[PDB]
């Protein structure tokens, strides 16, 4: 409380639905970083869990375009925010994640010797941000569905996301189905590199 | 060596030298002691024409006295601080 | 729940052959079992609400 | 982070660091090693009660 | 009468106490009161009180000599600390009592209360010598 | 530091027979049995000079026990340090 | 401290005759202490009872009285009992002060010179 | 601080108990809490600290 | 062991205003770090060397 | 200010004797010590409801009370759990001396006559209050010698 | 334009977790006088049986005893340092902690975990958020002087207002 | 009140009611607190080994603190320290307030003549500690052995017949044997002459640390400030005014590597 140590995140019953990964949707409970939810409850999109909104909260509809819907938190729902939330926080995880790389690249086309597997990027995925997926819904680009990403510097390739429909889950995401999973291969000496 | 007045860093200001700042409180309790003290800004300014004073740690006699200030150089037992004699309201 | 009423039971029943010892002893780990399970039950209670964490948490 | 010298000077025993946990385990201010346990007790029979006290949590 | 257990006398007195039959046929003899005494109490109330000039005649009546307090243990440092001259006080050597090197910079390490001895203390920690050794004649350990 | 005032949980029962945790130093410390055991200046044992030949019984075990071929003269008739008056010197 | 009564026995000389005159020593401390007649309800809890003389912290009267129920533990010091439990400590004390330490100043009738104000 | 030891060692410091530390702002600006502002309480100067210090209390209960 | 104890270094020229608990540390006699000392003790060693 | 700061330290119950123990300055200024005031024995007061008279059934409230605060004051001296270890408080015993609340031991002042040593306490009593076993009280030990 | 100098070391001269003299300096922290003026806050404030200098903002402990770091609760960037004084009641128990779970008997949701901290204190005090957030109305941070003299109040503290948990 | 502030009745205030102390609650009687609760002298230093003493930085905030632990977790808050650990007070002061420090007996700096300088003094309050030692040891080896105390015990009588071993606790004599004669000249009926324990003389130190020239010098150094003549190096100035100097006569010398 104190000006010194104020809460680093507070919780929030989100009124609006944010595309950010800060951000929540109809009347979720989440702990959101204390500058921004503080630009939230004077925005109104957020109200601190008073005990009446764990209840119902009068969520927004771009339809109409003001506070009418009304988003009763049961039993059910809570079994819906769950899986709602638990969904795309494996999205706003792996697409604000930026997983690195050290390898050993000997030659000179810049070529990473021993190119990457759908194997070496789930691995990635879960040794930084243990984001645990099937490595089979990773599709590479064209130019490494071939040989591998086999390149340094930054690759990227697709996530796919599979079960965003009973979510009711567009438009809060950048792609319901994708996210780029952001490579980058930092090539070392024997020293620090691997393989 | 020449370089008698140093150039980098000169303090705007100073707190130990200016005018009376640096006041040396010696005891009224002619016991030669002596607590350098800087006048605060409270005393730094003219906010007294009297000359300070203060309740300090005698401790040669181990008992709480008088210190009036003075200049710090100067011998602080001089034929001045000699006290003229009385005879005690005590003995016969 | 019941350290009064079994105390009470020890000083008006037993003291002469539990040591207390033993209960204050059981009432130390009485207060933990029932602890753990409820940092249990709740562990097990998020995991659903999909918090997932692993086994080192 | 443990740069400088002094970490040098004392996770090698160096020069003053030369026994460096000046306080390490086995040493307790308060209890000496002495289990806390009275045996000097009213009756020969009622010493072995005391035995089980716990000492901490 | 001072070292009196209560059940703990199921032992022979003949050769714990030396008596005969009647006289402790009261304390621990058969069908003494321990006997009857269970384990445990009933009721324990308890007083204390301050020595007075009674139980010196007492230990006259008997004949026994008086016991008397000992001079306080720290009481008896306060003084053996306080009549040192400082120089035996000061730091005194380079390397302080334990082993380490003093080395400057250190306020707190520029007193040498325990004096050090160089020379001395190479058998202890390497042949198997005992902690005995080690103590000086109050108990209290020399270190090396 | 405001001491241990406004006492102690202020329950009360028959039972109140479940804590200690005595404030550390009430346990073995202010009881003062021995701290002076590490505060206090030694006392050394008859030290072997050059010139002063004490002998000390605490290393003379360090040879009695050993599994020494000719063996060593007791302590005590190894000792130079004990009817006229009490006899006399 | 300062240990002093309430009526002192003066000698003074009536008539060139030397006759006893109960003097009112309460006056004496309240003169010298104008600091107890101005009482307000903290004063007794007071740091340091009179500016002035900060030195002073109680001053013990010595009165023979009369009535049964003597002064309330409010205003008398326990002088019975075992005031410890494990070492009178006194004796502990008592260690610590030398044979050669005061335990008396006695006033000087006519002082060798002017620093001999007392004897101790 | 002076110990037993030092080359130069010096007489009875004062114990707390006479002469007390008054726990009163820092002139600091930064050293004083925040609700505090500058005492304007104007008031005739009482001269005698028996009588000073005691408005600083609130003694009507 | 023969450390070559040492006086305080500020112990004459600024003393008003210096810190209260820092105007003492200059009475010890503390050793001179061995650095000096080996330094020192150096010019004394040769009077007979090898 | 209030009177919680400043207030003389009451015990709701002195069966310890705790004032001899636990000293507290006098507040007042003006100590009044005379002579004649060593003495007086200074006991505490009497508490009334004295706990020698009651009967320890298991249904008495005051008994219930005086069962815990009595093992209360055994915890607080070292006794319960360490040289009495299994203490079954079922009595409610009541150890009075034959007491003179005598200052130290001595003959009769006037009569130049040794003390007659006082009979075995009959009845208990607010006199032979102080003079029992109580939880943790303090006697002098002239009185005890009988 | 100028120079400058160099970036003193201003870091940990024990290992947190381990046992400690009160001689040891346990950390030597930056007094931020962000360039020598009088207002800093340190980063590691000062804990149970951790005393602070006031000089140099350096933190010695008071008692010899195992030593640990605490980061608040409410803000992980504020953090104490607590000295426990008795050494044995912690190895006695990492002897065991660390003998159980090597035959994989230990428990992983302990106090002590570094990645549970965030909730175990929600298993316990479910809205301890709204015991902190919660703003206090200047009524009842004063509390009726009368119930001080009146002694219903213990003791009236009016400036202990901050939640530091 | 229901009157217009025109307080009239119950103007005697009731008194208040009174908190009571549960004196069962109170912790057991600790002989650590029996001692230190006093106020003496000083304790040791905490320290034989110079480790777990305490240190320097930190020795103003002590003084009954040895017990293990705010109004809260912590956070100090900058004030009332900061504004009560360096007060505008407790500055440009030199004797703070006796805190935990191991400085001189100053139990018996209270008992001592101020005449007497310093470096005078602490050499004093040691000779009177130094014997206040040896009568506590006396007491205790003259009571272990059941003897009556005897003061300046013969060192043929200390070590106590080969310190007899304290036949391997203590005993008051029986009162036949106590007396208050206590010195062995006077216990038996050597030379019963009597003098004092040491010389106290009302001179001052004449060797300041702090001051410059000051200190005993031999009888053949340079008396303070000779040749000097009242002026810093002044000796060097007043050598133009020499009649006649040697051929080699403290002439230039720069201090280069000096």
């Amino acid at each position: 409380m104190a000006p010194e140590l104020q809460l680093e995140y507070i919780p929030i019953i989100f009124t609006r639905t944010i595309l950010g990964p800060q951000g929540g949707f109809a009347g979720e409970e989440r702990l959101i970083k204390r500058e921004v939810a503080q630009k939230y409850m004077s925005e109104g999109n957020a109200v601190t869990p008073s005990a009446e909104f764990h209840q119902g909260v009068w969520c927004y509809n771009p339809d109409s375009e003001q506070y009418d819907r009304f988003v009763e938190r049961n039993a059910e729902f809570l079994d819906f925010a769950a899986r709602k939330r638990q969904w795309l926080d494996v999205y706003w995880r792996v697409n604000t994640g930026y997983l690195l790389f050290g390898r050993q690249s000997w030659g000179q086309g810049w070529l990473l010797n021993c190119p990457l597997r759908k194997k070496d990027i789930a691995q990635k995925l879960w040794e930084q941000y243990k984001v645990r997926v099937d490595p089979r819904l990773i599709e590479f680009r064209e130019k490494d569905r071939r040989t591998g990403i086999q390149d340094l510097g930054h690759n990227w390739c697709w996530l796919y996301l599979p079960g965003a429909e009973e979510l009711a889950i567009d438009r809060e995401v950048y792609d319901n189905k994708r996210v780029k999973v952001r490579m980058h291969i930092r090539k070392m000496s024997s020293y620090g590199a691997l393989y | 060596r020449l370089k008698k007045r140093m150039v980098g860093f000169i303090p705007k200001v100073i707190p130990r030298k200016i005018r009376n700042n640096m006041v040396a409180l010696r005891s009224e309790a002619n016991t030669g002691h002596m607590e350098g003290y800087i006048k605060t800004e409270a005393e730094r300014l003219d906010a007294t024409g009297r000359k300070l004073q203060k309740t300090m740690w005698d401790p040669v006699l181990q008992r709480y006295t008088l210190m009036k200030e003075t200049k710090v150089r100067g011998p602080f037992l001089t034929k001045s601080n000699i006290a003229r004699k009385v005879d005690f309201p005590v003995g016969a | 729940s019941r350290r009064e009423a079994l105390y009470t039971w020890w000083h008006n029943a037993g003291m002469n052959v539990i040591p207390l010892g033993v209960l204050q002893h059981l009432e130390l780990v009485s207060r933990d079992i029932v602890a753990q399970n409820a940092r249990k039950s709740y562990r097990i209670e998020q995991h659903e609400r999909g918090i997932l964490r692993t086994p080192e948490m | 982070p443990r740069s400088g010298v002094e970490w040098h000077n004392r996770m090698r025993n160096r020069n003053h660091y030369r026994h460096w946990p000046w306080a390490r385990w086995t040493d307790d201010p308060v209890r000496f090693h002495q289990d806390s346990v009275c045996h000097r007790t009213v009756s020969a029979l009622s010493t072995v009660a005391n035995n089980g006290a716990p000492e901490w949590d | 009468r001072s070292n009196y257990r209560l059940h703990s006398a199921l032992t022979k007195q003949t050769g714990l106490k030396m008596p005969p039959s009647a006289s402790t046929a009261c304390l621990a003899s058969l069908r003494s009161v321990e006997r009857a005494i269970p384990a445990d109490p009933c009721a324990v109330s308890f007083f204390t009180t301050k020595w007075d000039i009674q139980v010196q005649e007492y230990y006259e009546k008997v004949g026994l000599p008086e016991p008397a307090a000992p001079v306080d243990e720290e009481i008896e440092a306060l003084l053996e600390f306080h009549a040192m001259r400082p120089e035996k006080l000061r730091v005194r050597a380079r390397h302080r009592p334990d082993g380490s090197v003093n080395m400057g910079d250190d306020p707190n390490f520029w007193a040498q209360a325990l004096p050090t001895r160089a020379m001395d203390g190479s058998m202890q920690r390497g042949l198997g010598w005992s902690r005995r050794t080690t103590m000086g004649a109050n108990g209290v350990p020399v270190v090396y | 530091m405001a001491g241990h005032f406004n006492p102690t949980p202020q329950a009360n029962s028959l039972a109140a027979t479940h804590y200690a945790h005595t404030p550390e130093l009430r346990h073995m410390a202010d009881g003062a049995a021995m701290s002076l055991s590490g505060q206090r200046i030694p006392l050394l044992k008859p030290t072997l000079s050059k010139w002063s030949r004490q002998l000390r019984s605490d290393i003379y075990d360090e040879l009695l026990k050993l599994p020494l071929r000719y063996a060593l003269h007791d302590f005590r008739t190894l000792q130079a340090h004990i009817h006229a008056s009490s006899g006399l010197s | 401290h300062l240990v002093a009564r309430e009526w002192i026995n003066v000698p003074e000389m009536k008539q060139g005759e030397l006759v006893e005159r109960n003097m009112h020593f309460w006056d004496t401390i309240y003169n010298v202490i104008p600091e107890l007649g101005l009482s307000y309800p903290g004063q007794k809890f007071q740091w340091v009872h009179s500016q002035e003389f900060y030195y002073l912290k109680k001053i013990i009267i010595t009165d023979h009285n009369m009535n049964l129920l003597g002064v309330t533990p409010m205003r008398k010091m326990l002088v019975w009992g075992p005031f410890s439990y494990y070492e009178q400590r006194l004796r502990r004390l008592s260690a610590l002060l030398h044979p050669d330490d005061p335990v008396l100043a006695l006033e000087d009738p006519n002082p060798a010179m002017e620093d001999k104000l007392h004897i101790t | 601080v002076l110990n037993k030891w030092a080359a130069v060692t010096k007489s009875a410091p004062p114990a707390a108990g006479l002469r007390p530390l008054a726990r009163t702002v820092s002139p600091n600006p930064k050293l004083r809490p925040a609700d505090y502002k500058v005492p304007y309480v104007l008031r005739t100067f009482i001269k005698d600290r028996h009588s000073s210090e005691m408005q600083h209390i609130e003694n009507r209960g | 062991s023969r450390v070559w104890v040492a006086l305080g270094g500020k112990m004459r020229r600024r003393r008003i205003g210096r810190q209260i608990d820092v105007k003492d540390m200059r009475y010890y006699w503390r050793p001179i770090e061995p650095q000096y000392q080996r330094l020192y003790m150096s010019r004394l060693r040769i009077k007979d060397h090898s | 200010l209030s009177d919680s700061m400043f207030e003389y330290p009451v015990y709701e119950t002195e069966l310890d004797t705790p004032q001899l123990f636990n000293l507290t300055p006098p507040p007042d200024f003006f100590i009044y010590w005379n002579a004649t005031d060593f003495d007086r024995t200074a006991y505490p007061p009497v508490p009334e409801d004295d706990h020698r008279v009651l009967v320890p059934s298991s249904q008495s409230p005051r008994w219930i009370e005086h069962r815990a605060r009595l093992l209360q004051y055994l915890r607080k001296h070292e006794i319960m759990p360490h040289y009495v270890p299994h203490i079954h408080a079922n009595v409610n015993l009541s150890v009075v001396f034959p007491g003179q609340y005598n200052t130290r031991a001595r003959l009769t002042d006037e009569n130049g006559d040794k003390i007659p040593p006082p009979p075995a306490q009959t009845k208990m009593t607010p006199r032979n209050f102080w003079f029992t076993a109580h939880c943790g009280n303090y006697m002098e030990l002239t009185d005890v010698q009988q | 334009q100028a120079g400058s100098p160099r970036q003193k070391a201003k870091l940990f001269h024990v290992i947190p977790g381990t046992p400690v003299t009160p001689v040891e300096k346990l950390k030597e922290q930056r007094r931020r006088f962000g360039q020598d003026r009088y207002s800093r806050q340190p980063e590691y404030r000062p804990g149970r049986n951790v005393r602070m200098d006031p000089n140099t903002f350096t933190l010695y402990a008071t008692t010899k005893g195992v030593m640990t770091i605490r980061t608040s609760r409410i803000n992980p960037s504020y953090k104490w340092l607590d000295v426990e004084p008795d050494i044995q009641k912690v190895y006695r128990s990492r002897c065991m902690r660390a003998a159980l779970q090597a035959r994989g008997k230990a428990s992983m949701m302990v106090a002590g975990n570094v990645h549970y901290r965030a909730e175990l204190d929600h298993v316990t005090e479910p809205h301890w958020r709204e015991r902190v957030m919660r703003v206090p109305k200047a009524t009842e941070r004063f509390q009726d002087p009368n119930y001080f003299t009146r002694g219903l109040v213990p003791s009236l503290r009016p400036l202990s207002r901050y939640s530091y948990e | 009140m229901l009157y217009g502030g025109s307080r009239v009745q119950y103007l005697v205030q009731p008194p208040f009611t009174l908190h009571k102390i549960r004196s069962e609650n109170l912790p057991p009687p600790s002989l650590y607190a029996e001692r230190h609760d006093l106020g003496l002298e000083m304790q040791l230093p905490r320290d034989m080994h110079v480790y777990n003493s305490i240190n320097m930085a930190i020795q103003r905030q002590v003084g009954g603190d040895s017990s293990t632990l705010g109004g809260h977790a912590d956070g100090f808050d900058m004030g009332a320290f900061f504004t009560e650990q360096h007060h505008p007070e407790r500055h440009h002061n030199s004797s703070l307030p006796y805190a935990k420090h191991d400085t001189n007996n100053v139990l018996a700096m209270r008992l001592f003549p101020v005449n007497v300088g310093v470096r005078a003094r602490t050499e004093a309050i040691r000779i009177r500690t130094d014997d206040c030692l040896q009568r506590l040891r006396d007491a205790d080896l003259c009571a272990k052995m059941r003897l009556p105390l005897e003061h300046p015990l013969p060192l043929s009588r200390r070590s106590q017949y080969a310190a007899i071993h304290r036949v391997r606790a203590a005993a008051h004599p029986p009162p036949s044997e106590l007396s208050i004669v206590t010195r062995p000249v006077d216990r038996l009926g050597a030379s019963q002459r009597w003098l004092p324990l040491q010389t106290l003389k009302p001179m001052g130190h004449n060797w300041s640390a702090a001051t410059r020239s000051s200190g005993v010098r031999g009888p053949h150094m340079q008396l303070m400030q000779e040749r000097l003549d009242q002026k810093g190096f002044g000796w060097k100035r007043k050598s133009r005014s020499l009649w006649q100097q040697d051929v080699a006569t403290a002439g230039f010398r720069p201090h280069r590597y000096f």
